[PDB]
């Protein structure tokens, strides 16, 4: 962060620091904080972590005389997937976002494994926009977004009630679930998408639904594209 | 449904009127003696709707 503060402050330009295993990092407090003779605090973790976490996130962000910016996407491993864990939480509590890598998604086969129905970012809206990125992407979001919960919600609804009696806008979900799990979210390791290929795969993904049942995407933008 | 049979057996039993008084006699001897084997029989099917 003092590399980044340096770098984006006393330069005039960008820096996207990445941290890597803040549950290590986590550790390592627990080791320094119980190092000296302090009690272990909620869960071992010290009581302060709150604040040891914060010094660390906070130091971020647009700056008014400057030109550069730091962008943080601290890498945290979640022990035995238990989002109430310390770590997870206090870092929910301080950072603006949550990306989820899925077990389930992962077992899957399917890289890299972010399942989009728990993840959000909160500052989405001011990003995506007409001057930065398409036009178009909050209209796709949301759309994709809610078209995905009503395909996990129709392959859970199918096994119970079986395939033919699906609605139609579940049995065409179910497809979209498929070449989206398969083919959106599904990227080589090496494969770089641009956000505006992304939208144009986002759209051809969108097309499945006849354009009366894009519920979330503004008629205009119906108008332009698809 | 319910409706469809209550107009079917109103059309069926003038229809079977019809041919008994064409006969001059009730037919019900001769459908009971003739009740040996059965014409019309019922195979059910485990038809799968919904779940």
């Amino acid at each position: 962060l003092t590399t980044a503060e340096y770098l984006a402050y006393q330069t005039e330009r960008h820096v996207l620091t990445i941290l890597t295993d803040m549950s290590s990092y986590a550790d390592a407090l627990r080791e320094v904080s119980a190092a000296r003779e302090e009690v272990p605090g909620r869960r071992g973790y010290p009581g302060y972590m709150y604040t040891d976490l914060s010094t660390i996130y906070e130091r971020a962000g647009r700056v008014e005389g400057r030109n550069g910016s730091i962008t943080q996407i601290p890498i945290l491993t979640m022990p035995n997937d238990d989002i109430t864990h310390p770590i997870p939480d206090l870092t929910g509590y301080i950072t603006e976002g949550q990306i989820f890598v899925d077990r389930q998604l992962h077992n899957k086969g399917i890289y890299p494994p972010i399942n989009v129905l728990p993840s959000l970012s909160r500052l989405m809206k001011s990003a995506i926009g007409e001057g930065m990125t398409r036009k178009d992407h909050g209209d796709v979001s949301n759309q994709l977004y809610a078209k995905y919960a009503i395909g996990k919600d129709a392959a859970a609804m199918k096994a119970v009630v079986g395939e033919e009696a699906l609605s139609i806008e579940d049995k065409l979900s179910l497809e979209f679930l498929e070449k989206f799990e398969k083919t959106f979210i599904t990227q080589g390791a090496y494969e770089d998408r641009t956000v505006f290929e992304s939208l144009d795969q986002a759209w051809s993904l969108l097309r499945i639904y006849p354009k009366e049942m894009l519920n979330r995407i503004s008629p205009k933008i119906l108008d332009e594209f698809y | 449904a319910k409706q469809k049979m209550g107009r079917v057996m109103q059309t069926a039993a003038f229809s079977l009127a019809e041919v008994s008084y064409a006969t001059g006699e009730n037919i019900g001897y001769q459908v009971q003696e003739s009740v040996s084997t059965a014409r019309f029989k019922v195979r059910a099917r485990q038809e799968n709707v919904s779940g």
